[PDB]
């Protein structure tokens, strides 16, 4: 998994 | 309590339908898992395993919850309206608490386990990851936890408020989280009320140091996996 902490947060809030 | 009693019950029903669909799994299914247990062979399986490589599942495990996390923050009233420096900020400091007690939520007191990657097992089934000062720890979180007995709306209700905190650094519109945490705890404490559950928010273990923790490792792992094997 690549993208992890706030990466991961602010690729999952873009929806 | 200027807000009227029907608005505050909406308010619970509407954080609970968050929780209950953005879970991984549902609570009753669960509860209905607890027959099934990893064999002693399955177990095993498992400890042999070298120590990253437990730690590479645990991990993505653990960024999957997070993700079914910041969809549970969408869906509360006032997430969407605030900029998303502090949705961000929120997120940072309190989607990893939130997961552990997700996951510390599918626990069985009677045998002392936890429910993982599709069937129960022990504490012995993490020894791969050779932290046992931290595993033995969580457990502990889980078990204190199970005594409450924490129902699906005090679970969602609870987690809600972990999330939307007023006091992280770095929030821009303090005020505006301020008044999306009151709605919150107005909404919470009338719960609690009329259950007679008052004093069940104080039992409850501290949760941050571990969930610091595990992010600490979560990073770890993103940081060295060129030292280690590819995907
Ligand atoms: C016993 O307490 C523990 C808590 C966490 C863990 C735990 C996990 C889990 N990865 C899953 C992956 C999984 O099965 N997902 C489906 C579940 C998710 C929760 O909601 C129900 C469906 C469940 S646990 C990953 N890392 N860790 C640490 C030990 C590093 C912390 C271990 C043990």
């Amino acid at each position: 998994t690549n993208m992890g902490l706030e990466a991961i947060i602010r690729k999952a809030l873009m929806g | 309590p200027y807000a009227s009693l029907t608005e505050i019950e909406h308010l619970v029903q509407s954080v609970c339908k968050s929780y209950r669909e953005t879970c991984q799994l549902r609570l009753e299914d669960l509860l209905r898992q607890r027959s099934n247990i990893f064999s002693r062979e399955e177990v095993t399986g498992y400890q042999r395993k070298s120590m990253w490589e437990m730690w590479e599942r645990c991990a993505h495990h653990l960024t999957e919850a997070i993700q079914y996390v910041v969809e549970f923050a969408k869906r509360l009233s006032g997430f969407m309206e605030l900029c998303q420096n502090d949705q961000i900020v929120l997120l940072k400091a309190g989607a990893m608490e939130v997961v552990l007690v997700r996951m510390c939520r599918a626990y069985n007191a009677d045998n002392r386990t936890v429910f993982f990657e599709g069937k129960y097992g022990g504490m012995e089934l993490f020894r791969a990851l050779g932290c046992s000062e931290l595993i033995s720890s969580i457990f502990d979180f889980s078990h204190s936890l199970s005594a409450l007995h924490f129902s699906e709306d005090e679970i969602a209700l609870y987690t809600a408020l972990v999330l939307i905190n007023a006091h992280r650094p770095g929030l821009q519109e303090k005020r505006k989280v301020e008044q999306l945490q009151y709605n919150l705890e107005l909404a919470f404490h009338h719960h609690l009320c009329k259950t007679h559950r008052q004093s069940i928010l104080a039992k409850l273990p501290p949760a941050g140091k571990l969930a610091s923790l595990c992010s600490q490792h979560v990073e770890r792992l993103q940081i060295f996996q060129h030292l280690h094997p590819i995907v």
